[PDB]
């Protein structure tokens, strides 16, 4: 069965799940398996969360995962784990050598086929290919459209790296995004998945590779729990293009029409109130009213709320440095309290 | 084996490179009929404990956040007497007051982690050396 | 959309050219365009050889 | 006398509290310890 | 004339090997994408113009 | 400063580390290019430019 927990930012959701997941180890600590699927930068956060229980300080029934993580586990059970991998400069090495041994059966790439950054963008669009679920025989196969000659030509000679590779690997060698196609179809077969409880948290979007292996564990599983941070999504139809939620909802929709699919028991959580923003007026103003045209200004004070102007990115984040300062030495906070996001890291990380 | 080798869960070179009398002589062991013979077993078992940072180091705080410890268990199996735990070791012998320190702190991480997390005690440790059959116990 | 706009100088639009179409003439897709000095000292080079 | 020197003291007199453990690793391995 | 033109093939020679361009060659290689024929001035609209 | 920022970017381009990047400075002097003295108050800034 699934159960789709749905809220806004700072709903409670993961909260929410820890202490499930802390309840459910404490009334059985050698119980039926626990999973907990996160993105990768979420996973030693969740095992630290869930580790700091006075009740418990640790556990054994449950366990975090990554995709990568869980096809791991999977597969060093029910095997396939054996056969070598392959980096993607590995990938690359070996498109290279395919190439020299077929750019002249190209009918685009053929004077491109000479450069090394060629390679790299192959390697890219292929490692795409089997992230969404596109054989070499489907790339293959592919409302007139005005680029549709060039794109076959691509496409095509696409397909020749592409067949020759899959060719090339064939009963040797392991493609790094294969894991994942390996994992969907083993977890069939493996009996821990069969009585375990999934939740699945901090996912925005899944690749079809990735949506394969939910839907596996939609149906061996015992229960899934999908979080989602969005308001009130809609099963009926994909959300629309300027909408706040527009990728959570999509992964909503998706989810829903195929946990319907497979005729599962469904249950609706939707969490209303904030929970992170209880005590600070400004940033649940900020939270709520974000989306909204025309946006209801501020009527209050301002302590919580800084827009702030730098002379340059050094006095940016020597500005931030004593802040930083401020808030450890007068406001009581500590350093883990606090965190720095850019959206173009590198133009920081030296200087910071 | 030869079923793991057909499951692609052991390889070719690893599956000749496999003593089978060395791991069917832990089954003919004490500890290893008692585990055929046990209410509830279980294996590779992975573990995150959550141990305060002044029992590691000195200076740490009760405010200050625990270190988390993380490993993988390889046996345990519940008896009329108790629950034992079980591990494997490929050690080289062919010793004992040797191998037995080598892995205490080990051991009593294991044992700690069971404790604290399944509230339950833990009677017995027992560690089993491929090379002449040996089993020790903690 | 005025991000993606194609408002700029008429380099920057050729800059964009030759990112999509670099593999119709002899090009690498990652290519980078030299600063005054590092392109003016490789030409010192080649025409010392 | 200036207006800012008790401060100015006691800012550049100030330790971390907790500055032991900024640098300890969370994670630890069997091995490890 | 055979000088300066020897020294343009080798400089663009140098360049493509460390992969980088001029300002120059923003604008000749565009137009080169940009043109699929070319007689004495006449240019002919490749499939990227077009 | 701007000593700094032009280390970081002549380091992510073709001269990295200490050695290539003296000989690249050195090479673009002594063939008469130069640099700009750097810059205080910004364009945007209240100022007589
Ligand atoms: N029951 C609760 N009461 C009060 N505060 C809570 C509660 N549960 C969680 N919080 C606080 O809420 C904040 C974030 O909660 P969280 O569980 O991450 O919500 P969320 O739905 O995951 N937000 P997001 O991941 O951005 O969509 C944290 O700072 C928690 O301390
Ligand atoms: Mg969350």
């Amino acid at each position: 069965g699934a159960e789709f927990l749905v809220g806004r930012s700072g709903s409670g959701k993961t909260k929410l799940i820890i202490n499930s997941i802390q309840d459910e180890l404490r009334r059985a600590p050698f119980g039926k398996p626990i999973i907990f699927l996160v993105p990768d930068q979420m996973t030693f956060l969740m095992e630290y969360e869930l580790a700091k229980t006075p009740d418990m300080g640790g556990m054994i029934r449950a366990q975090v995962f990554s995709f990568s993580r869980l096809a791991w586990r999977v597969l060093q059970h029910t095997g396939g784990m054996s056969r070598p991998f392959l980096t993607s400069t590995g990938v690359q090495m070996l498109l290279r050598k395919l190439i020299e041994e077929h750019k002249q059966e190209f009918k685009v790439y053929q004077k491109a086929s000479d450069k090394s950054g060629f390679t790299a963008q192959v390697e890219r669009m292929l490692t795409e290919f089997k992230r969404y679920c596109l054989e070499p025989e489907d790339i293959r196969r592919m409302s007139e459209y005005r680029g549709e000659r060039v794109l076959s030509e691509k496409l095509h000679d696409l397909s020749i790296l592409y067949q020759q590779m899959e060719k090339s690997l064939a009963d040797q060698y392991l493609h790094s995004e294969d894991y994942l196609t390996l994992l969907a179809e083993h977890i069939p077969l493996a009996e821990d998945i069969k009585g375990a409880h999934i939740y699945v948290d901090g996912f925005y979007q899944f690749t079809p590779q990735e949506f394969r292996v939910l839907e596996q564990l939609m149906v061996h599983a015992e229960h899934i729990t999908f979080s989602l941070t969005a308001d009130k999504p809609s099963y009926e139809r994909e959300p629309h293009e300027l909408e706040l939620f527009r990728m959570t909802g999509k992964t909503y929709y998706r989810l829903h029409q195929k946990a319907k699919e497979l005729n599962l028991d469904i249950t609706y959580k939707e969490l209303s109130g904030t929970e992170r923003h209880t005590k600070t007026p400004e940033l649940a103003h900020l939270e709520a009213q974000y989306e909204a045209r025309p946006a209801i200004p501020y009527a209050e004070k301002q302590e919580a709320l800084t827009v702030m102007q730098a002379a340059n990115r050094r006095a940016e984040l020597e500005g931030i440095a004593r802040e930083i300062h401020a808030l450890v030495r007068e406001k009581g906070y500590r350093y883990k309290d606090v965190a720095i996001l850019a959206r173009q890291p590198e133009d920081y990380k030296d200087m910071v | 084996v030869h079923r793991l080798y057909e499951k692609e869960l052991l390889t070719e070179e690893q599956k000749d490179a496999i003593d089978i009398e060395e791991i069917v002589q832990f089954f003919h062991t004490e500890i290893g009929g008692q585990l055929i013979g046990a209410k509830w077993k279980d294996r590779e078992i992975p573990f995150s404990l959550a141990l305060p940072a002044k029992e590691i180091y000195p200076d740490a705080h009760e405010a200050d956040e625990p270190l988390l410890v993380q490993g993988i268990i390889d046996c345990l199996y519940e008896t009329e007497d108790g629950l034992y735990l079980l591990a494997y070791k490929s050690d080289r012998i062919e010793a004992a007051p040797i191998l037995k320190k080598r892995y205490e702190t080990q051991i009593q991480l294991y044992t700690k982690a069971v404790e604290q997390i399944a509230k339950t005690k833990v009677k017995g440790c027992a560690l089993y050396f491929f090379d002449g059959g040996h089993i020790l116990t903690l | 959309l005025l991000n993606r706009a194609s408002i700029s100088t008429l380099h920057s639009f050729c800059l964009q050219v030759l990112k999509k179409y670099y593999y119709l003439i002899d090009l690498d897709p990652g290519f980078r365009i030299a600063d005054q000095t590092e392109g003016e000292l490789i030409g010192d080079e080649v025409l010392d050889e | 006398s200036f207006a800012f020197d008790e401060k100015a003291r006691e800012q550049l007199s100030w330790t971390y509290p907790h500055q032991e453990v900024t640098q300890i690793r969370t994670k630890q391995s069997v091995s490890e310890i | 004339v055979q000088l300066v033109i020897s020294y343009g093939k080798r400089f663009e020679a140098a360049k493509q090997e460390k992969s980088i361009i001029d300002f120059s060659d923003l604008e000749h290689y565009c137009l080169a994408i940009l043109t699929a024929e070319n007689d004495k001035g006449e240019r002919e609209p490749s499939e990227a113009a077009r | 400063r701007v000593l700094y920022d032009r280390a970081r970017q002549y380091e992510s381009t073709a001269f990295r580390g200490l050695f290539r990047f003296l000989r690249f400075i050195e090479r673009m002097q002594e063939r008469g290019d130069d640099l700009g003295t750097a810059r205080g108050l910004s364009e945007q800034e209240d100022v007589v430019r």
